[PDB]
């Protein structure tokens, strides 16, 4: 129905330039305008301005008049935020949303967001480490096994305990940055009947470094 | 610019109960208040506009109200999945200003953490590093302290913690606590411990290990 899928997350060293694309479907592009919003982590949601997909004319908000530039590939129904000279406080997530009415007071149907990690840091690819237990019956007739995905940059990382299949009783924890890199981990609990019996495998993909790992949590005990 | 102000910023209701989230503009904004909802790590969804008009297909259990500079969103029969941040926006005159967002915690009864400690992967020890992971899974309330103790001595540092945000399904929290030593410091010791104090028990919930077969 309306779906606005956006570009994937972007890493860019300070002072650089980025064009974040947003492709519309469901509606007639020209009769609804694009609203762009900044959800910066420790602060909240900010309107950036709005563009008229019929005339092409952008409005900008005060805090955005200057490096932000709205542009549109009408012909493919795409709005793009271009940010120039990436001052570090542009580390945030940018949502494009369809402005219902004229000027975009009502944003109904939002896009999934794109995350700009403005950073001097280098891409480091991860260390996927199978954590089999020192046995320890983790609750009656259950065992919890783990997967430490250390030392990578930038975020994200896709983690699936066996190709999407161990779905219930998984806890992937948020990643945390230790100055230059992140450390992420997941747990999964299974009944004793299932492990070491079947093959639980950590299927970790670092898409920035073209890295896909499958560490089998082998019984080691 | 019209300033929208929300207080408090965190709220806790039980399941099936009610919450009222106050929002407040700094001048009469004539019911031109929109409420969005941002489910943990998703887009906002426009819930209501003009103070009480529900958008297409939000269930009638979300009711808004207001006048002047004082508006409020009420949620009744709070589903475990209403855990999200609620945001008021103003929709009267430019620019469209938002409120800080109020986080809605769901108030489950207590649980106690399924604590579990992990030795280094042999693999990591081969890399010359030694992380000792302790998971503490599915506890309620949110307030858990974990200390690492190597050889009965406290170890405050080298630790990284991360909490899962509250679980939408079974309203609980969960946390990794990671200790990262040098292969030598690791290979110089023997009793590693992860102790957790939580509302669920007076006596420390403690998991310790040194390698043995099972």
């Amino acid at each position: 129905q309306i779906q606005l899928v956006q570009s994937g997350p972007e890493l860019k060293k300070p002072g650089e330039t980025v064009k974040i694309s947003c492709k519309a479907s469901g509606y007639t592009f020209t009769n609804y305008g694009m609203n762009w919003v900044k959800q910066a982590p420790g602060k909240g949601l900010e309107w950036m301005g709005w563009i008229n997909t019929n005339t092409g004319e952008p409005t900008y908000g005060e805090e955005f008049k200057g490096r932000f530039a709205f542009s549109l590939e009408t012909s493919a129904s795409t709005a793009n935020l271009q940010i120039n000279n990436l001052k570090n406080e542009d580390k945030a997530t940018f949502f494009c949303a369809r402005g219902e009415d004229n000027f975009g007071s009502l944003s109904d149907y939002w896009g999934q967001g794109t995350t700009l990690t403005v950073s001097s840091a280098k891409t480091t690819a991860p260390s996927v480490y199978p954590l089999a237990p020192v046995c320890g019956d983790t609750t009656g007739s259950s065992v919890t096994l783990g997967c430490l995905v250390k030392g990578y940059f930038p975020e994200p990382v896709t983690l699936t305990w066996n190709s999407g299949s161990l779905s219930s009783g998984v806890h992937t924890f948020p990643a945390v940055l230790q100055s230059d890199l992140y450390t992420l981990s997941s747990s999964v609990t299974v009944t004793s009947s299932t492990w070491p019996s079947q093959s639980i495998t950590c299927n970790v993909a670092h898409p920035a470094s073209s890295t896909k790992v499958d560490k089998k949590i082998e019984p080691r005990g | 610019d019209i300033v929208m102000t929300q207080s408090p910023k965190f709220m806790s209701t039980s399941v099936g109960d009610r919450v009222t989230i106050t929002c407040k503009a700094s001048q009469d904004v004539s019911t031109a208040v929109v409420w969005y909802q941002q489910k943990p790590g998703q887009s906002p969804k426009l819930l209501i506009y003009w103070a009480s008009t529900r958008h297409i297909g939000v269930p009638d259990r979300f009711a808004g109200s207001g006048s002047g500079t004082d508006y409020t969103l009420t949620i009744s029969s709070v589903q475990a999945e209403d855990l999200a941040l609620y945001y008021c926006q103003q929709h009267y005159s430019p620019p469209w200003t938002f409120g800080g967002g109020t986080k809605l915690e769901i108030k489950r009864a207590d649980a106690a953490p399924t604590v579990s400690i992990f030795p280094p992967s042999s693999e990591q020890l081969t890399s010359g590093g030694a992380s000792v992971v302790c998971f503490l899974n599915n506890f309620y309330p949110k307030d858990i302290n974990v200390k690492w103790k190597i050889d009965g001595s406290e170890r405050q540092n080298g630790v990284l913690n991360s909490w899962t945000d509250q679980d939408s399904k079974d309203s609980t929290y969960s946390m990794s606590s990671t200790l990262t030593l040098t292969k030598d410091e690791y290979e110089r010791h023997n009793s590693y411990t992860c102790e957790a104090t939580h509302k669920t028990s007076t006596s420390p919930i403690v998991k310790s290990f040194n390698r043995n077969e099972c």
